[PDB]
């Protein structure tokens, strides 16, 4: 019987990943927020 | 977006254009890959985006992740029908991972069991997930 | 206020036209802060070469009132794991020129050189630095 731990490993990572996505969509429009201000400042 | 570029941003927790430790084989596994030991054991302490792409682009070259998860997978086709059973994935997800919740396993079962046949076509599973 | 408004569009005007690229740095100059996308969204509709009402609308359109301390704070903070607050200078960088709508090597340099004095970057303050001066 082979072992689960690379598959399972590698399943891991990317839902992991995945889940980085979702959180850093999130965060992604105040990013662009704050780059909009610095270019205001920066005219 | 390209998907070891994406990788990289990803798993760069810090934000500093650097992954370190275990960030840095998470991206590779990320991918697809599944480096050997002594790749593991030869990686540097940090990689900037060059060496990260350096890295992946060498490896893929020699190792393409659709066919490697495939032939992962069929080691448990019993029934060597393209089939593993989703109950067996689900329990040794959940017993041997360490990053993903509960519901992020059963998310995945019906992703692959779409039909809950029990059954998971891991090839077309592989492919609608490699993309 | 209207009437340096109306020169400063006419100053950059050809045919009575600006393109949308200068009606990103007039709509600056007036104290606003409109992104790329709101510039790709007026397109859809609008073109990209606007007359003055055209101007004044896109410029009505790109007020974000959404825009507060709070968010843009936890933004930068999904980057400080230990968020106690600070991110380096070298985060700070990559962070802005990785992300969202990435700024210039230009850009970014520019606002180092002017807001950031130390390697340890306050963000909290940085951010409503940022947001001061905003015309409302």
């Amino acid at each position: 019987a082979s072992s689960w731990e690379p598959l399972v490993s590698v399943l891991e990572a990317y839902y992991a990943g995945r889940r980085h996505k979702k959180q850093l969509l999130k965060k992604t429009p105040f990013i662009i927020r704050a780059q909009a201000h610095i270019r205001r400042h920066l005219v | 977006p390209p998907r070891v570029r994406e990788a990289f941003a990803l798993f760069d927790t810090d934000g500093d254009g650097e992954i370190s430790g275990r960030d840095l084989v998470l991206a590779i596994r990320s991918c697809g890959v599944s480096p050997t030991p002594d790749e593991i054991k030869a990686l540097p302490m940090s990689m900037a985006w060059p060496d990260f792409e350096a890295w992946m682009s060498k490896k893929l070259a020699s190792y393409n992740p659709e066919e490697e998860l495939i032939k992962s997978f069929k080691a448990f086709d019993r029934s060597n029908d393209g089939t593993v059973s989703a109950d067996e994935l689900s329990q040794v997800m959940l017993a041997l991972g360490e990053l993903l919740s509960d519901e992020e396993v059963k998310a995945m079962i019906k992703e692959a069991d779409p039909n809950g046949t029990g059954k998971i076509q891991y090839a077309n599973f592989v492919k609608m997930l490699l993309k | 206020e209207a009437d340096e408004m109306y020169a400063r569009f006419n100053a950059r005007a050809s045919g009575g036209k600006v393109s949308t690229g200068d009606a990103m740095i007039l709509a600056r100059q007036l104290g606003l802060a409109p992104s790329y996308a709101d510039k790709q969204a007026f397109e859809e509709k609008s073109g990209d070469n606007l007359d003055y009402a055209s101007f004044q609308k896109f410029v009505g359109t790109s007020t974000h009132p959404e825009d507060n301390i709070e968010d843009l704070v936890e933004a930068f903070a999904y980057f400080d794991v230990s968020k106690h607050g600070y991110l380096t200078r070298k985060q700070m960088g990559n962070i802005l020129m990785t992300y969202g709508e990435p700024l210039t090597t230009e850009e970014f340099n520019a606002l180092a050189a002017e807001y950031f004095t130390s390697d340890q970057i306050d963000y909290r303050q940085f951010c409503k630095a940022m947001l001061e001066a905003e015309n409302l």
